[PDB]
């Protein structure tokens, strides 16, 4: 169990993992939706050392994840979170020092504030305070040492976490669990230098050592260093993770320079911590192609493939062998001999560099194998046209579903090998890799980091989008209303700040409970304007009936106020609103202070070329004798209970028993199913359950009987015995 | 903690010895095998 | 033929044999260590053993086969079991056994005197020391006894389990005594029961045929479910099966058995042995005991012996029964966005396709595309980019037709409607805004099934009725639904909202001043005057009833007007005053129906707006109309219901959210008051407790009125501008989100039970003080265990609830019964003891559409006896009401009407939903629990009070009821607060502890004895002090009340129809023939058999109450019920008796692949139809 | 929703009786030979899809078109359900 096969996803997640914790387990405290005792239980609690913003909802509370400043020299034995004590010494005797209080850094000047009323802690409570006194150290402990020491990690780097609900940050710091390296990476506008880490220690690019100096092939490899002598460099080709991912380590360098770096990180740039992309953003809604809660990519977002990826799947195929039928690989695939193969595949694996489409042949075979021998009629063919007869079923390999894709290579094995840990009675284990340069078609969910699930909508090819006067249009929209107003939060501080960066041209650091606040924008605002209104007003313009009149209102509205010219109020509007902008559809302009700022785009792991499942009869199971079965397909859909209910909540009688009858578990039903359609015209045959005539015998399996008694009590009916 | 399993007729618990992975990593995601590292103790 | 009444029950071992015709005993060689299959003697293809070259003598014809070595044409290659069943005849002939006889206290137990160790010897170690023979040590009798060694102390008489076998064919006919015999042994009290049980037990027998054949000679497992073999990929293969392992145990022993007796073995060993088969046999049936893992010794797993699998629960019987599959169904995402809306849907081309796969090949018959159907598929191959002309094609199998759509997880039937189809590009499926909200469920990227019914009489059987443009409008629980949620609001809001920006009251003389000057600065609209009106004027736009007002659009068309209420001079019907800010309005809702002539009236325009009087809008347009407008029409707020939000967009910005410029203020005060408050405490006054409760309820307080200010420095200042507001009125927000927002928000309470000293230090712009993002998390997390609690919960009480409630259909109309049910209508509130009004809601929803009582005489109207009630009419006495000539007004729903047969029509008052009364055949035995599908989420296990009540569970404590009635006694005491009654007759000790100690100076019959002044105590003791008088009520309203502190749109019918399920039962009173002088009977059929039958004897019944949960098991049938607690127990009772299990049961049909008896299959619907004149003309010659 | 739908459900005895009558005359009309339903000319719904029109092979929408031309009645007539195929010649 524990053991959670890691989520090395992202370089991040998985190291949370390597924390996580949960008194689930094999220890006692334990199952899903409670025993005796559970709700009430591992609720809160009285440990700072820990983030209450990371479980989820279902076997809540019981998972999370430790913090940064926690857990040093005796963590053997109950938690010990850093403390500070005014000057160059250090404590933190367990998250069981409760004795003396503590401050919660707020304050200072040089070791010793003013605020004479010390925003202290004791327990629990949150006392006024009461300056200990003697800037001679703290109240024997008092000081959060920092602010981000009372999240996690998985927390600490997001934007104005200090501005959103708990809940919304949650479905957040949770998100970010779940990424995607779309190689282009980022690394956010806005963010904590925490990333300085975040890779590193989770050793997701690379390091270093002592001396310097590269020389390097770049290529695959890398150059090596001048202290310990020279030193090759391996890296990574794509390779597999345990879900897709597929991490990638493109580098930098080209002489000599030894700080202290070495080559990227799947999703990485210059030791930043890069995850999303940040492309522009802007509040408002359109054609309400972002109701309830959604997203409008525009194509431009595909032109410079900017959200992109891959993922690869291991494909494990096999060929035991009986003593009736030995199953190998001859490429010399039986009864369908086509162009269609023998050019491709060839003696059994395919080379690499071929692209692939579904049902594919991956790694052709044969099998001896002879279950059901010679047909009549089919007799009546196998001459007609003389293909003879075949004398080995297909047994092929065939791609999934659906998968259209590439091959990053093969891979050969074989029982007696010294090697081949294979398992016993058994003799090769086939198994070719191939990957997909994924994309983001419509449905893909994006999300930021505040909390705000994306679902693209239907993305816009150029000519439409929100025109800014100065061309560029809007790559992103995300209208309000969900969680904005609803289940609130801060982020947008992380749009605003954020034109002040297609603009300004700076990026920025933004720490929590410190810095980045309201007026800090605006002194940023600030000769970002100028500078943008500067270009225009320099450049060809300054002022126009559209770009002017919307201000009107802007007044008559209850925001600008009757100033200057133009420029003074068309001004302000940009500080906090944002400037005009029109709209490539009718042309007009966007009556009213609109909003934009590049800020933050993720497109998490719930794609959807992965999670979807179409089909018609494919499945077709036994001993079930309902549907899950295809060496090809594999799908499902329950409609078990429920589903029903609110069904027969109206009259579908035969659409209802439909259900049970011909398209569940009518066997002949089956047949007589896509018989009667493929035929034509024809209420398909009445009914005949099945799953049932199993209970029954199921049943009669002790000593009971079942008369499928009929009418009037002496017509007696057992039908299901033969027919 | 572990009494040396009584039954004279009577074994004993002395020193370890490990590292020496059979397999060393990498060949090991090529195929499989844990990165397994076999240790042993004097009887 | 055709199915029907479904029998089962026993079949003595002389049947085994005859199922088991033949085939068993020997080993069970689980294959060879060599050729895997066969064994000759297990699982072993009936007469297959290597070549026996024969047994297809049996067979007439069909086909060859004897092929001698190998196989023939026999089943092992094709028809091998066919899933069928096949009996094994068990070797079994060892001593005796025991089909479990269940958990009850039957086929044992009862029938003799026996228990508690009915199985020291039945399981070998005592002995039922038959056999008469003048004993010794005091008589012997007939029962146990022999405690081993006694009954050796006479060295018939047997420790041996066989004795159940023996009195077998013995204390049967003197069942025709235990009949008699029994019975006999009247009165004395107490011992009044068993007998009574022991009455069925041999009353379920008789002249019901069967037999004591539950001794076991001859168990009987089948084969085919087992013989799985070889599964590979990713990383395992190798493969087995259970039940036969499992099985094995028996046969083993039973065949060591045998053969370890006949050669001697004397004594001990023999028993010890023997009892391994009996032991052996509690396999294959029911591990409940020590267990029987595998991997034995084994510290593991249970072996599935029919218990927490088949047969039991989840495993077989809860998945096979509706766990079901479709086969066209399938999956895909979530979509949204302009369409057509209604009726269609995303759905991608490919995607689709093979949902329709099938017809596909079919059209491309005849017409081109190809010729046979056999290649069809051949063309459909490895993405063939099928494209040209084909999907020129699909569209004929769409076209017209339609598919469904549902939902995970689903509470409401709303959770499918379905939708006609057409379709865009890729993949992921789109869908239309409003039924969203028909499944509270965000866009977080979700998916959906899309099942497809593909039968003819299916469709028509699905569309007209299913089709989202039909049972999605007015929606069961009460108001409507398919109306425009979020966003929508908002576009249409925005125009609206007058705008007064307020410049000036000047003056005027009638525009040659003022109004002409003022248009320089100074002023505008405003207030004004120039003899009695405003500043509406400048701009005259007028025009005629035509098809034009013409200006106002064409104003504003230019860099004239403002769109926006800015307020011109409009001119419809008459002189109006009105903006094309809402005459639009008008226009577009208008051009929906016809002739705005309509709009007019239903409207309202003296106070747009619009938010939470749009539902009304609709609904109202609804009654009025029709459907077929009610889409147009709500399917226009959707084109402009867009456009509008759009061309005018309204963003957000940190900014935006305004701190109130009158904030700094208040929160100073507050703390300063505290400041002494607590310079207060600290010196000698008000212990801690005291100034606790205070300096909360100072901020308890504070609080609102921050709230309070921002709440209008938004509705002045900056009207509709702060679009953080118009987000909050009505439109898509909550209130307390925005104070939550800008405000301060800070009152937040600990962990267990206790609030905060300080508050949050909100200034949401600004962070806040760590502890702050600290308790406030302490708080905030415990949202989330409720949420998770519910929907994992919801898995006890929404189950119940559907099946409590099953039966009830809705056959026939015009049971016309009796005493009637006079609505409450004016509730004494306990804040207010004397009389409030209620919130004139659950009125509505309690009277919402209904069939009256008897006349509705008042305020000059008569509303004649026996009418539904529009909502036009509640009103009509809900306004009305307030004179006081109805205090209760009456009429008829479930709490009465004699007929479980169903509900009949027109006692569920009107129909909720579609504008008409109950349609006829109607299963609202579903929407009846699917009532309470909007519940769940929304309430809190986290103690829960849903059902404290609903399973009639004596409550915690409940504060004891006042038996009756009469005089108050009010003793005082020591610690012993109890107060009495009495009253010259008797009456007892009424103790009221250390709690409420409220008197009173009367009487009352049961009112509550004043301690749990809220939930009397168990009705369990209510019914018993009054009767179904008032315990079909207090519940039905005590009920709600954990609706009415959750929004809840629903109550009347519903919630109303389930209750007669509860009591329903009833415990029999001294009659004669139907016997069970204690029994449990059902309803409506004693009336039956007191009825029919009256024409002779008595048959005095007696009403009883019972739970829900105890309600849904043992029911009319025995087919459904299961399902439960106590799985084998109800199969136990089910045998023995023929019972045949009526039919009429629809959860029944669906399992037994039977059509259900309602909707368009019910007894109500076999109705005809064909016939064009000529034709009908044509037996109208022909017959 | 479905053309003139608000025709229907009242003019009936209760909406399933309906649903049922339509999906009958369905399979009896078009799939018991195209040429059958009542309408004469024009009022015949057709599919003026692509280039090309047709009438709606989804005959299901005859029927609920159908009920709107006096022909045709429903309930308990003519008992023999096997003389429903009586007309089985005459129609071929
Ligand atoms: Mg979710
Ligand atoms: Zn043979
Ligand atoms: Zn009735």
């Amino acid at each position: 169990q524990l053991s959670q096969f890691k989520d090395e996803t992202n370089p991040l997640s998985s190291l949370r993992h390597k924390r996580r914790i949960s008194a689930l387990g094999p220890g006692g405290l334990t199952r899903e939706r409670a025993g005796f005792d559970v709700r009430d239980v591992h609720r809160t609690h009285y440990g700072r050392i820990c983030p209450v913003e990371t479980p989820e909802g279902a076997n809540i509370g019981l998972i999370t994840s430790l913090a940064a400043y926690a857990r040093v020299d005796a963590l053997g034995f109950i938690r010990t979170p850093y403390r500070r004590v005014k000057n160059g010494v250090v404590t933190e005797e367990v998250v069981y020092m409760t004795a003396s209080e503590e401050d919660r850094y707020t304050i200072a000047q040089a070791n010793t504030p003013l605020e004479g009323d010390r925003i202290a802690t004791d327990r629990v409570v949150a006392r006024r305070r009461g300056e200990p006194v003697i800037v001679a150290p703290e109240e024997v402990e008092f000081m959060d040492v920092s602010p981000k020491q009372v999240f996690s990690l998985n927390t600490n780097l997001i934007p104005f976490l200090e501005h959103d609900d708990a809940n919304r940050a949650l479905m957040g710091s949770n998100m970010q669990t779940q990424a995607v390296p779309l190689i282009r990476a980022q690394a956010p506008v806005v963010m904590t230098g925490l990333e300085e880490r975040v890779v590193r220690d989770s050793l997701a690019a690379l390091y270093a050592e002592e001396d310097g100096e590269v020389v390097k092939v770049d290529g695959t490899r890398i150059a090596v260093r001048y202290e310990d002598g020279r030193l090759v460099h391996p890296l990574r080709r794509y390779a597999r993770s345990n879900q897709g991912t597929a991490f990638d380590q493109r580098p930098r360098v080209r002489v000599g320079q030894r700080v202290d770096l070495l080559a990227d990180g799947p999703a990485s740039e210059e030791g930043f911590l890069a995850l999303g992309q940040n492309v522009l953003v802007a509040i408002m809604p359109f054609d309400g192609y972002n109701f309830e809660d959604a997203i409008v990519i525009s194509e431009e977002l595909l032109k410079r493939d900017f959200y992109t990826s891959i993922h690869i799947e291991r494909y494990e195929i096999e060929a035991r062998d009986t003593k009736l039928g030995p199953e190998r690989i001859t490429r010399d695939i039986p009864h369908l001999s086509e162009a269609a193969l023998r050019d491709l595949d060839e003696e059994g694996i395919v080379r690499i560099g071929a692209e692939v489409k579904p049902g594919d042949i991956l790694v052709g075979r044969t099998s001896f194998k002879g279950e059901q021998e010679p047909s009549p009629e089919e007799r009546l063919l196998r001459s007609i046209f003389g293909e003879k007869a075949r004398d080995v079923k297909d047994t092929s390999l065939r791609v999934p579903p659906g998968e259209g894709g590439i091959v990053v290579g093969r891979l050969r094995l074989r029982r007696g090998d010294p090697g081949v840990e294979l398992k016993p009675g058994v003799r090769e284990v086939v198994r070719v890799f191939v990957a997909q340069k994924r994309k983001l078609q419509v449905g893909d969910k994006l999300a930021n980091r505040h909390g705000n699930k994306g679902v693209v909508a239907k993305i816009l090819p150029v000519e439409d989008m929100p025109h800014l006067p100065d061309g560029t249009p809007v790559d992103v929209i995300l209208n309000p209303l969900g969680v904005p107003s609803r289940m609130n939060l801060g982020q947008i501080l992380e749009t605003h700040l954020g034109l002040a960066g297609y603009f300004l041209g700076q990026r920025y650091i933004s720490p929590v409970f410190d810095g980045a606040t309201e007026p800090e924008i605006k002194e940023l605002l600030a000769e970002a304007f100028n500078l943008y209104f500067g270009k225009r007003q320099g450049e060809g313009f300054g002022v126009d009936k559209r770009e002017k009149e919307v201000l009107a209102r802007a007044e008559k509205l209850g925001l600008v106020s009757p100033g200057k010219s133009p420029e003074e109020q068309l001004k302000e509007l940009f500080d906090l609103g944002k400037v005009v902008l029109y709209d490539g559809r009718t042309g007009e302009p966007f009556e009213g202070p609109i909003v934009v700022g590049q800020m933050f785009i993720m497109k998490l792991y719930h794609m959807v070329e992965d999670k979807m499942h179409a089909r018609s009869t494919g499945p077709y199971s036994l001993i079930t004798q309902q549907p899950l079965g295809g060496k090809a397909q594999f799908g499902g859909q329950r409609f078990g209970e429920m589903e029903v209910w609110a069904l027969e909540a109206y009259g579908a009688a035969h659409t209802l028993q439909e259900m049970l009858t011909i398209k569940s578990d009518d066997i002949e039903g089956r047949n007589a199913a896509y018989q009667a359609i493929i035929k034509g015209e024809d209420v398909p045959e009445p009914s005949v359950p099945e799953s049932f005539r199993v209970l029954v015998k199921e049943l009669q399996a002790l000593a009971l009987d079942v008369q499928t008694l009929d009418e009037k009590d002496n017509p007696v009916d057992i039908f299901e015995g033969l027919a | 903690e572990t009494f040396p399993i009584e039954e004279g007729l009577v074994l004993d618990f002395l020193e370890y010895r490990i590292g020496d992975p059979p397999f060393s990593q990498d060949e090991c995601r090529e195929k499989d095998l844990t990165y397994q590292a076999p240790l042993y103790a004097r009887l | 033929k055709e199915v029907r009444k479904v029998r089962i029950a026993l079949a003595s071992p002389e049947k085994i044999r005859s199922w088991s015709y033949g085939e068993v005993e020997k080993p069970e060689t689980i294959n060879y260590r060599t050729l895997k299959p066969e064994r000759d003697g297990l699982f072993d293809e009936r007469i297959f053993g290597p070549i026996k070259d024969y047994e297809c003598a049996c067979g007439k014809y069909k086909r060859q086969r004897f092929e001698g070595k190998v196989c023939e044409r026999c089943g092992v290659e094709v028809t091998r079991s066919i899933v069928r069943r096949y009996r094994m005849g068990h070797i079994e002939l060892a001593t005796p056994a025991a089909h479990i006889w269940f958990v009850k206290d039957v086929p044992s137990k009862i029938g003799t005197l026996l228990d508690l160790s009915a199985t020291e010897l039945e399981q070998v170690l005592y002995f039922n020391k038959y056999i008469v023979l003048d004993p010794k040590g005091a008589v012997l009798d007939g029962v146990p006894v022999e405690k081993r060694q006694l009954l050796t102390d006479e060295e018939d008489a047997r420790m041996g389990a066989e004795a159940i076998q023996e009195l077998l064919k013995e204390l049967d006919l003197e069942k025709l005594e235990r009949e008699l015999l029994e019975e006999m042994k009247h009165p004395s009290r107490a011992r009044r029961a068993k007998a009574r049980k022991r009455l069925e037990v041999v009353r379920a027998f008789l002249d019901s045929g069967n037999r004591p054949e539950w001794m076991i000679l001859e168990a009987v497992p089948v084969l085919p479910p087992d013989l799985r073999p070889m599964v590979q990929v990713d990383g395992g293969r190798f493969a087995t099966s259970d039940l036969n392992d499992l099985y094995r145990r028996l046969i083993n022993r039973n065949n060591r058995l045998k053969k370890l007796l006949a050669q001697g073995a004397p004594e001990i060993i023999i028993r010890n042995e023997k009892r391994m088969l009996q032991e052996a046999v509690d396999a294959v049936i029911d591990n409940g005991r020590r267990g029987s893992p595998v991997t034995n010794p084994g510290s593991e797993r249970p072996l599935r012996s029919l218990t927490d699998i088949l047969s039991g629960k989840q495993g077989r019987f809860r998945q096979n029964l509706l766990g079901k599959r479709v086969d066209y169904s399938g999956r895909s995402v979530i979509v949204v966005g302009p369409q057509l809306k209604l009726h269609q849907c995303g759905l991608p081309k490919r995607m689709a396709l093979e949902l329709f796969k099938p017809f596909l090949l079919k059209k491309m018959e005849e017409k081109a595309f190809a010729p046979n159907v056999k290649a069809a598929r051949r063309m459909l191959e490895r993405q063939r980019d099928i494209k040209d002309e084909v999907w020129d094609a699909l569209e004929e199998v769409i076209h017209g037709k339609v598919v469904l759509l549902n939902r995970a997880p689903t509470l409401h039937r709303l959770g499918i409607q379905a939708f006609q189809p057409v379709l865009v590009e890729g993949q992921s499926i789109q869908l239309h805004p409003l039924v969203c909200e028909a499944f509270n469920a965000d866009f977080d990227g979700d998916q959906m099934a899309v099942h497809v019914p593909l039968s003819s009489f299916a469709q028509a059987e699905a569309r007209i009725q299913m089709l989202s443009a039909h049972n999605l409008l007015s929606p069961a629980s009460g108001e409507p639904l398919a109306k425009p949620s979020r966003d929508i609001i908002l576009g249409l809001y925005y125009i609206t909202q007058v705008r007064k920006e307020k410049k000036g009251a000047g003056m005027a003389f009638a525009t040659p001043e003022e109004a002409l000057a003022a248009y320089e600065r100074g002023e505008v609209a405003l207030n004004a005057p120039i003899v009695v009106a405003g500043r509406e004027t400048s701009v005259g736009r007028l025009k005629f009833v035509f098809a034009n007002p013409d200006e106002a659009l064409l104003a504003v068309a230019h860099g004239l007007l403002d769109l926006q209420d800015v307020v011109t001079v409009r001119y419809l019907g008459r002189r109006l005053e009105t903006s094309p800010g809402r005459i639009l309005f008008a226009r577009i809702v208008g051009e929906a129906v016809g002739d705005e002539k309509v709009a007019q009236e239903l409207i309202q325009m003296d106070v747009p707006q619009e938010k939470n009087s749009l539902k009304d809008l609709v609904y109202q347009a609804f009654l009025r109309l029709g459907m077929e407008k009610t889409a147009r029409l709500l399917d226009a707020l959707k084109y402009y219901g867009f456009t509008l939000s759009t061309t005018s967009g309204i963003t957000i910005g940190i900014d935006d959210a305004v701190i109130p410029e009158e904030k700094q203020r208040y929160l100073e005060e507050a703390d300063r008051k505290l400041r002494q408050i607590e310079q207060a405490y600290e010196m000698g006054f008000l212990t801690d407790r005291e100034r606790y409760d205070q300096v909360i309820q100072l901020w308890t307080e504070t609080t609102e009125k921050v709230t309070q200010a921002v709440f209008k420095n938004f509705e002045e200042n900056y009207p509709f501008n702060p679009l953080y507001v118009m987000a909050q009125s009505g439109a898509r927000g909550n209130p307390q989100q925005i104070r939550q927002l800008c405000g301060m928000r800070g009152l937040m309470q600990k962990p267990s039970g206790e609030t905060f000293e300080v508050p949050v230090r909100s200034s949401f712009r600004e962070g806040l003080t760590v502890l702050e993002y600290f308790i406030s998390s302490h708080g905030a997390r415990k949202g989330g265990a409720d949420t998770a609690l519910r929907t994992a919960d919801s898995g006890y009480l929404t189950r119940k609830l559907v099946d409590v409630a099953h039966e009830i259909v809705v056959r026939e109309a015009d049971c016309g019964t009796t005493n009637y049910i006079s609505v409450p209508l004016f509730q004494m509130d306990e804040v207010t003891r004397t009389l409030r009004l209620r919130k004139r809601s659950d009125i509505e929803s309690g009277l919402y559409g209904r069939v009256l009582a008897r006349e509705v005489e008042a305020l000059g109207r008569r509303l004649e006896e026996g009418r539904y009630l529009s909502l036009e009419d509640v009103h009509f006495l809900i306004k009305a009401a307030e004179a006081g000539e109805v205090r209760e007004v009456p009429v008829r729903s479930p709490l009465t009407c004699q007929t479980r047969y169903g509900v009949c029509q027109k006692c569920y008052g009107y129909d909720l939903s579609m504008a008409r009364p109950v349609s006829i055949g109607e299963a609202v035995g579903v929407v009846a629990a699917e009532s309470i599908g909007e519940p769940g989420t929304q309430l809190t296990m986290r103690t829960p009070r849903v059902i404290e009540l609903f399973e009639a569970r004596r409550p915690k404590a409940k504060a004891v009821i006042s038996e009756i009635d009469g005089v108050v006694r009010i003793e005082e005491g020591e610690d012993r607060l109890s107060v009495f009654v009495e009253s010259e007759g008797f009456s007892k000790e009424y103790k009221l502890p250390k709690d409420a100690r409220l008197l009173v100076k009367d009487g009352d019959y049961v009112e509550a004895g004043q301690p749990l002044t809220r939930g009397a105590i168990d009705p369990h003791q209510l019914l018993e002090a009054k009767g179904p008088e008032a315990v079909e009520r207090y519940l039905v309203d005590e009920i709600q009340k954990v609706y009415r502190a959750q929004g809840v749109k629903l109550h009347d019918k519903h919630i109303e129809i389930v209750v007669r399920q509860m009591l329903k039962y009833v415990e029999v009173t001294d009659p004669g023939d139907s016997r069970l002088l204690e029994g449990q009977v059902l309803e409506k059929w004693d009336v039956e058999a007191l009825n029919e039958r009256l024409i002779a004897v008595p048959v005095a019944w007696k009403p009883l109450l019972m739970g829900v949960t105890k309600s849904a098991l043992s029911t009319k049938s025995w087919l459904s019920a299961a399902s439960f607690q106590n799985t084998t127990h109800v199969l136990t009772e089910a045998a023995i008796a023929g019972k045949k299990d009526e039919l009429i049961g629809l959860k029944e049909n669906v399992i037994l692949g039977r059509l259900i008896p309602a909707g368009t299959g019910s007894d109500f619907v076999r109705f005809t139809q064909v016939v064009d004149q000529r034709t009908l003309k044509a037996i109208e010659e022909a017959r | 929703a479905e053309p003139g739908i608000d025709k229907l459900f009242g003019m009936v005895d209760s909406k399933y009786r309906l649903t049922v009558v339509v999906a009958k005359r369905a399979q009896q009309l078009l799939r018991h030979r195209f040429k059958n339903t009542v309408l004469e000319p024009e009022e015949r719904p057709k599919m003026r899809t692509l280039e090309g029109l047709y009438d709606d092979p989804n005959a299901v929408t005859w029927a609920m078109k159908e009920l709107l031309t006096g022909r045709l009645f429903f309930g308990e007539n003519l008992v023999p359900e096997d003389r429903l195929q009586k007309e089985m010649e005459r129609l071929y």
